């Protein structure tokens, strides 16, 4: 519910999957040069938090993120310099 | 729609705090001569030119 | 009619929950700041008394 | 959002509220008006007299 | 209208009594003139204090004790010492000659001229007071006007008042670790005198807190001061009841009427938890379930006493801080079900609770750290019976070839005092033996 | 007309009726100052039931709070909503109770209750029309049930036609809160057997378990556990204050709960309650209500009742509901479970609806329940009061008061009959 | 009944649909613009406010009764100043419908009809000529005061500065009338009746219409041929008769196409197909789309 | 309206049923926040079988997760489509089973599924009218066998009419990842002959060998074997959900496929598979599909059907197509292939149609059959537990918590019977 500014990174995600959109170091040829590939992934910490055994008692609930995430997720937007 | 600006009491909901720097009581009732007697606190004035 | 007030009464549940969480959470952050609270000054006393245990 | 509020429609205590002055004949705009005649005619308290007949004691 | 007048006698009394009134000066707000702090500046004041200061009218606050001694030493020290305008100056009664490490002299022959003026005092506090729950003594056993003007003055104050709750603090002598020579005969006179005369006593010899503060508080060379800070924690969590609000309340007669099966059986010990350094209380989490499992080691007991050899017939124990009534449910099952710990068959339930909100304060200059959760744990056990047994041992020793007992019997006292308070001793012996035995 | 005066004493029983009369006010929309701002009109129509009228317009509840020390009636004076109550219904001692049942109800509550008894007379006399008393205390506590049982014994011989209720908060071994609890529980039920007309029983270890494994809430407090039970208080009255499709009062729920003098011990349980990380799952339907009201772990206390029978039940529902799904659910649970009801009385379930719910929330309900299971609370509390007094320990501070153990014998001998007596008809086929 | 939140938008939705319910039964004289012109009497002051009493009583006396406490929760949810007064406007702002496109269809024409010299507005006189012939046929064309007369039929409208009425009230006037009334038959053949004027659509193609259309389309292509093929048949029409390669197809191709393959669509039911198809509407669909709809769609 | 509840034991259970559910809710278009958001108005007809419906019109999956030990169900919650499950719907312990078939049979699981079997009774309460239920679980491991096995047993008396299915991956013997694995796995069949109604044997050989050899996947991974799994399942039942030409539930197939009922052990198969290299070149007609259907290196299971004789078989086809070709494939390859098919049952061969395709293809085929071929697997799993049993090894962990060797002696005897029984209604003839 508050405002989406513009040059900080954020993250986007698809609501029917609840993928974050990625890209890797992976690469790719075309006639555009080199070029790496985009896709969807979550790149979650591999740790697992005892999450479950956390809700029984009654700590921590579902919505809020429990899991850290790689910066592959990161991205931006940028507008013009100039108006 | 007309949604509530603030939680209803609940079974389970109001939730009372107790992290407060001292927790002191005051003696506001007192026993004297077998005569029951409060304090007479939340009623006084200050002054005027009355 | 009866579409809308199914409608209409869940978003006051919906709000419900918010509240709570929110303040919960509001909870857990006081209470932890005052867990800092208890072993800051700790931390200091111990650099304290030590120098008070060398003497007399 | 906010947790729960204990006072509706802020009313504030009188204690704080201005200071007591002369209203204190605010009833007694009727308290000197007997009730043996009066409320029969009028309700409000009867003038001083200014005449009375003989034998008026 | 809830108050309680401490009564302090000897040495070990007075001192006490110091590190005893400095905290509740500093846990209340008042200055040593018994004056609040001049600047101040905030309103609503909460008259709390009137469970041990009083009210002057206009100005400064008067406790509610008195203190007995026969030499003049220690009051002069008080009189000249920091707290000088605090006390009242005719409630420091003093002597001019010292008992003398004799219960004779203190009970029979120089005793009875000071303990009319106390008498006078104690008969003032006590018409002040409009709601007093009681008395709590301090006194040290090991000693002559200790245990002989406090077995005096609990004989008075037993005729004087009646039903009001009295409470010792007495202060027994160390299995081994001792200061006098003569402690075992004036224990048992002073025992034998209280025996039907107090209604709940605590032990606190000396080994078992020097002990403490080593293994605790890494202190290696340990002082008086020390000593008497710890105990003075134990009374503070005791009473800290009837001024502070709390989930559960309790009081001071409701102490005697749980933890006291049968009228000869009123001796229990007391232990404390957390006691701890903050060296590792950086380390350790506290948790109420912690602390409540570290009050019932053996090893952290305030007296010189084994619960493992013995049976548990009820143990009180009072919360405060930001205890919550479920861990304390639920930690209390888990010692209902520790093998290590057992219970006489007679009693099934077995425990009090009391909920406090106001967390312990810290005196500067002190040693204990600063905590969120405290419990103060007091115990009757069968385990009581093993201390007697062997101070009676040490007296049957000298009093067989009746040494230092003219010592004695010149001081206005017959011989048959020995035999009759060596008889009572015997009796309780194994009487804590007949109510420990199955059906 | 029909009102009710609120009556209750010890440390528990205070704590419960301020949270009861918070519940009430904030219900009934009276603000902490006692100043009537309601939105709608049927805030007013029956406000006589709880709340009386001083000048001004304010109203205050006809409260009484009776207790041997003013400790915790200090305590509560200065919380919220602590104004509403009159300073005359203020009544204390100066000395205490000490957990004694003898020093509560022979010798320090015996010459203390005169002023009380006055109160509760002058406003028995001032009220229209009374309809009963009712009242929250502890019997394992020494003050609250010894007055407490003196005063139900004493207006219940002043008054012999009115209603009796009672909210008893029954000790539990486990939460073992004072070591002299069963001479206190086994005299107090004894008193209480004789005159009480309702009993509802209430465990710590019952809303300890619900506050830990329905709410989910990591700090649970007496104040939950109190809201919990004022919100039972409050639905079993519901009726009685605002309009719904079926009245009933508590005259009409005793009689179409208990089927004999003797038997009455209930329990009680309030739905819904869920989590707030789980209520984003549950519906809201009646068949979920009747669920959730049956649920063995519902309860308030520790009796289990898929151990016994249940004799007679009833339930008060809130909202705006359909008799057709209410009697539907009601006569399908009855019939499911025919082994969970006794054979010899055919339907003997009770339905209320009333068309008001709780403020934020669309349907609720409160069951009340006679079930033959609560044995279990008695045989446990009746083995440790004769393991414990077979050696009569801590009896000599009972008998310090002039007690006689005649009067521990007959209380254990209508303890152990009201118990077989009580088994007896678990058994009982036709 | 427990307006603590959202009761509020309950309560008041009730009362709107009592007070429609009442209207449409009643359906005779009275009409909610009847209402309108009772308040500004008891508002005196054209403020705009009354109090809860001539609320109250306005209602009654247009024969409309509620609770005692329904009559609270319309005061707290219409008082939006707060100044103890309801708002009548706001009141009558609400509980009034839009109006139906088919009803709006209808009204809209029969003014059209009437208005043949385009200036959006109709003299009085002219509709009052209209209402009176329609009723008998001996009314006879001149009349003693005929302008006077025979306009007591008209002046339920109201008319500008000019002395005409506009287009906007008379769809307003009727949209008014259309709260006592809540059947669409009934409305239409009022109207009808009362104009002399009944022309409409016969009908629109519905949802199952074109389901079933498209269900013929692709259980025929199957029967031809195999199961690999009629892709390559179907681009072969296209390729056959697209000159340009452009690769969009037109309603008129599209139409000749499905003429060649045994499949006669109607008109109607082919627009409404086409329509349905593509939603750029510029009137050209790409064949790979139109192939991929009717081969490759896992739902009908 | 005839739904079925999920139940899903084990490790692998878990697995299977996160990729199942994932793939169910993208058949219907549920978005992992529970809101429907398809295209087509048929994928909410019957949405009743799969989700119950809860506040803001959200729909929650009626599957029960179970397990020992927490840790596998941890990692699928914290990842994608871990807020569907309710949960209230988790069951966990403390220990877990670590491979070993008693403990988690008789010590834990015991102790552990009470829990477990009254949220079942709750779920198959709620729906009107149960059709059956289906499991996924593991023979190789401990708390997908023992406590997997058992909670079969207790449903099965419960509710002895309804249909039940077990999607059962029996670890193959080529490479394996417990060493205990012939132990548990006789055991579960033992207990799994006289109680499932149907039995799904998946291995992963066969998985292996699909993914390279016919989608060419050169680095294939659990996921993609899932996936495999979860296409067949949701094949199994897709004319339930959707309309079609002929309709056929599960208890139809059961009819039709199992003539004796220990006979009911079925391999199963799913087509079309390719690679993305080869979609554009390969054109799927009904020929195609029937030919890759009854292909051997296409099937589930290790077993090769070639060496046994097809004594029934059932086809499953979705999407649009015609009845005349499909009935007229299973005719002539039941013609020329003969010698496959046993004799004594005349047109051995179950054919239904689904008019609604899987997303992303246009006709799918999903089979199942009941071979003779099948005992094969049985035979090298009673060949590796009595070479392990003669030296008694790892016994004395079977046999530390009361199981004795008596129970192991009718687990292989009882397999025997099954071979056997196999044999003789292979060669038998008319
Ligand atoms: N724990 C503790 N014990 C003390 C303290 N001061 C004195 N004692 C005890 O007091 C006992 C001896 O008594 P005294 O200190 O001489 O004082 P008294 O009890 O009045 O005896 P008299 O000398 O006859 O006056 C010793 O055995 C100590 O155990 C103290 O500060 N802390
Ligand atoms: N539910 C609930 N129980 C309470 C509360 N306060 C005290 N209790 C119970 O009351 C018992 C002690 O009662 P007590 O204070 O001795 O009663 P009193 O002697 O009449 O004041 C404890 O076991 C508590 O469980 C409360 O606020 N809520
Ligand atoms: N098909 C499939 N099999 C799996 C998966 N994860 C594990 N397995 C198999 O499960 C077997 C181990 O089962 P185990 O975890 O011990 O079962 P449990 O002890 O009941 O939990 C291994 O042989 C794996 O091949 C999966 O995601 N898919
Ligand atoms: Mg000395």
């Amino acid at each position: 519910g508050q405002p989406v500014r513009s040059g900080e990174p954020v993250l986007i995600k698809h609501i029917p999957t609840c993928q974050w959109l990625a890209t890797d170091n992976v690469q790719y040829n075309n006639e555009f040069g080199q070029e790496f590939e985009v896709f969807c992934n979550s790149y979650q910490c591999h740790n697992k938090t005892q999450n479950l055994i956390a809700e029984k008692v009654g700590r921590k609930t579902i919505e809020t993120p429990m899991r850290n995430q790689t910066n592959q997720n990161t991205f931006r937007i940028v507008t013009a310099l100039y108006p | 729609y007309n949604l509530p600006k603030t939680v209803p009491l609940l079974p389970g909901h109001c939730f009372p705090d107790h992290l407060k720097e001292s927790h002191h009581k005051t003696q506001q009732f007192t026993l004297v001569n077998n005569v029951h007697c409060e304090k007479t606190n939340y009623i006084e004035e200050k002054n005027d030119p009355y | 009619r009866d579409e809308d007030k199914a409608f209409s009464n869940q978003t006051e549940h919906n709000r419900f929950m918010l509240i709570n969480l929110e303040r919960q959470k509001n909870r857990q952050h006081r209470q932890r700041m005052d867990e800092i609270k208890e072993f800051n000054l700790l931390a200091a006393k111990e650099q304290k008394i030590k120098l008070k245990h060398m003497y007399d | 959002q906010y947790a729960y509020d204990f006072n509706p429609a802020k009313t504030q205590s009188l204690q704080s509220r201005p200071i007591e002055h002369n209203k204190f004949s605010a009833w007694t705009g009727d308290q000197l008006y007997r009730t043996s005649y009066g409320t029969h005619w009028t309700s409000k308290p009867q003038e001083p007299k200014t005449h009375v007949p003989p034998g008026y004691a | 209208m809830r108050e309680v007048i401490s009564i302090h006698v000897g040495q070990g009394g007075i001192q006490v009594g110091n590190a005893c009134w400095e905290l509740f000066c500093l846990e209340h707000g008042i200055q040593p003139d018994g004056q609040m702090p001049s600047d101040r500046t905030i309103g609503g004041g909460d008259d709390a204090f009137n469970t041990f200061f009083s009210e002057t009218g206009a100005g400064k606050h008067v406790p509610r004790a008195v203190f007995l001694d026969l030499e003049p030493t220690v009051i002069d020290e008080v009189r000249t010492g920091t707290y000088r305008q605090l006390f009242h100056p005719e409630q420091l009664i003093s002597g001019k000659e010292d008992a003398a490490n004799n219960f004779a002299r203190g009970h029979y022959t120089i005793g009875k001229e000071i303990v009319d003026l106390c008498l006078d005092r104690i008969r003032k506090l006590a018409d002040n007071c409009t709601g007093l729950q009681g008395f709590l003594v301090f006194n040290s056993v090991g000693g002559g006007t200790g245990s002989g003007l406090g077995s005096l003055l609990l004989e008075r104050l037993s005729v004087d008042y009646g039903k009001k709750s009295k409470l010792g603090f007495t202060i027994y002598p160390s299995p081994q670790v001792s200061t006098a020579v003569v402690e075992p005969y004036n224990s048992i006179l002073s025992t034998h005198s209280l025996l039907e005369h107090t209604d709940v006593a605590v032990m606190l010899d000396n080994e078992a807190i020097y002990d403490i503060c080593r293994r605790n508080l890494d202190i290696e060379r340990p002082t008086y001061t020390n000593l008497n800070r710890l105990i003075a924690q134990v009374i503070s969590s005791l009473t800290a009841s009837l001024r502070f609000d709390g989930a559960l309340n309790v009081d001071i007669t409701e102490f005697q009427t749980n933890l006291v099966p049968y009228p000869r059986i009123h001796f229990m010990l007391s232990s404390y938890a957390p006691i701890i350094s903050a060296e590792k209380a950086y380390h350790e989490q506290l948790s109420v379930a912690e602390i409540t499992n570290s009050a019932f080691e053996p090893a952290n007991m305030m007296a010189k006493c084994d619960p493992r050899h013995g049976k548990y017939m009820a143990c009180s124990m009072m919360y405060r801080g930001d205890v919550v009534p479920k861990d304390v449910n639920a930690s209390i099952a888990t010692i209902k079900t520790k093998r290590t710990i057992q219970f006489v068959d007679w009693c099934p339930t077995g425990f009090k609770v009391g909920i406090n909100y106001q967390p312990p304060t810290v005196v500067p200059g002190g040693d204990l750290a600063k905590v969120m959760r405290a419990v103060c744990m007091i115990s009757n056990s069968t385990a009581i019976a093993e201390v007697f047994s062997r101070l009676d041992h040490k007296f049957d020793l000298m009093y067989a070839k009746r040494a230092f007992v003219h010592w004695y019997v010149g001081e206005g006292m017959e011989e048959g005092e020995f035999s009759e308070a060596r008889e009572d001793l015997a009796a309780l012996e194994k009487d804590y033996e007949e109510v420990g035995i199955e059906t | 007309m029909r009102e009710i005066v609120h009556i209750q004493g010890g440390q528990c029983g205070n704590q419960i009726g301020a949270k009861f009369w918070e519940v009430i006010s904030d219900e009934h929309g009276i603000d902490p100052t006692g100043t009537y701002h309601g939105d709608s009109d049927l805030q007013l129509e029956r406000i006589n039931v709880y709340y009386n009228e001083a000048t001004g317009g304010r109203y205050v509840p006809r409260a009484i709070l009776m207790d041997l020390e003013p400790g915790t009636m200090d305590s509560v004076r200065a919380g919220p909503f602590g104004q509403l109550f009159r300073p005359d219904n203020f009544v204390f001692g100066q000395t205490g109770a000490g957990n004694n049942w003898a020093k509560g109800h022979y010798t320090e509550g015996a010459e203390l209750i005169d002023s009380v008894l006055d109160v509760v007379r002058k406003e028995a006399e001032g009220c229209d029309c009374l309809q009963g008393f009712q009242i929250t205390h502890s019997l394992g506590g020494g003050t609250g049930s010894g007055m407490g049982t003196l005063l139900i014994s004493k207006v219940r011989e002043e008054y012999p036609d009115r209603i009796m209720e009672t909210f008893s908060v029954v000790p539990s071994p486990k939460v073992s809160d004072t070591v002299v609890e069963p001479y206190n529980a086994t005299l107090s039920v004894h008193q209480l057997v004789e005159n009480a007309d309702e009993c509802m029983v209430i465990d710590n270890e019952a809303l300890y378990d619900i506050c830990f494994r329905t709410l989910k809430l990591t700090t649970p407090t007496y104040g939950d556990l109190n809201h919990l039970v004022s919100a039972a208080m409050s639905g079993v009255t519901c009726c009685l204050r605002f309009p719904g499709q079926l009245n009933s009062d508590l005259r009409k729920l005793a009689v179409n709960l208990i089927p004999f003098p003797r038997l009455h011990f209930f329990m009680i349980g309030f739905a819904p309650l869920t989590s707030r990380g789980s209520q984003q799952y549950r519906a809201l339907t009646v068949p979920e209500l009747t669920q959730q009201m049956f649920d063995a772990k519902n309860m308030m206390c520790a009796a289990d009742p898929r151990h016994g029978r249940y004799l007679t039940a009833s339930a008060l529902f809130r909202g705006r509901m359909s008799t057709k799904e209410v009697d539907e659910q009601m006569l399908n649970v009855q019939n499911k479970n025919s082994s969970y009801f006794v054979e010899w009385i055919p339907n003997n379930i009770k339905s209320s609806i009333c068309d008001i719910p709780p403020k934020g929330l669309k349907m609720a309900v409160t069951f009340v329940g006679n079930s033959t299971a609560i044995q279990e609370m008695f045989k446990r509390v009746a083995e440790q009061f004769t393991a414990m007094f077979r050696r009569k320990a801590f009896l000599h501070w009972y008998t310090g008061e002039g007690m006689d153990e005649m009067e521990f014998t007959e209380a254990e001998s209508n303890m152990n009959d009201l118990v077989s007596e009580y088994q007896q008809y678990q058994d009982a086929t036709a | 009944m427990s307006l603590y939140g959202v009761g509020l938008n309950v309560q008041v939705d009730r009362i709107k649909t009592e007070f429609r319910l009442y209207v449409s039964k009643q359906k005779g004289g009275l009409n909610v613009r009847n209402l309108r012109r009772i308040f500004e009497q008891l508002d005196y002051q054209q403020n705009g406010q009354l109090n809860l009493d001539d609320f109250k009583a306005g209602l009654n006396k247009f024969g409309f009764f509620l609770k005692n406490v329904d009559y609270q929760c319309l005061l707290k949810y219409f008082d939006v100043e707060q100044n103890g007064n309801v708002n009548y406007l706001a009141f009558l702002s609400c509980i009034s419908q839009t109006l139906n496109q088919r009803r709006a269809n209808f009204v809209l024409k029969v003014f059209d009809s009437i208005d043949s010299e385009q200036k959006g507005a109709v003299h009085p006189f002219s509709l009052a000529e209209r209402l009176e012939v329609v009723k008998n046929k001996d009314y006879q064309i001149g009349s003693k005061t005929r302008e006077q007369l025979v306009g007591e039929y008209v002046a339920q409208f109201h008319k500008n500065q000019d002395g005409l009425i506009t287009r906007d009230e008379f769809v307003s006037y009727y949209e008014d009338l259309g709260l006592g009334i809540s059947s669409d038959q009934h409305f239409i053949e009022i109207l009808q009746t009362q104009w002399g004027i009944k022309e409409d659509d016969d009908l629109a193609i519905t949802k199952e219409e074109v389901k079933g259309i498209v269900k013929t389309i692709r259980q025929k292509l199957i029967q031809k041929t195999k199961g690999a093929n009629d892709e390559f048949l179907l681009r072969k029409l296209f390729k056959e008769f697209d000159i340009s390669n452009s690769g969009f197809l037109t309603l008129d191709e599209m139409n000749a196409m499905l003429i060649k393959l045994e499949i006669p669509i109607q008109k109607r039911y082919l627009n409404a197909v086409f329509s349905q198809l593509d939603r750029n509407h510029s009137g050209v669909i790409e064949f790979e789309e139109f192939v991929y709809y009717i081969v490759n769609d896992p739902y009908p």
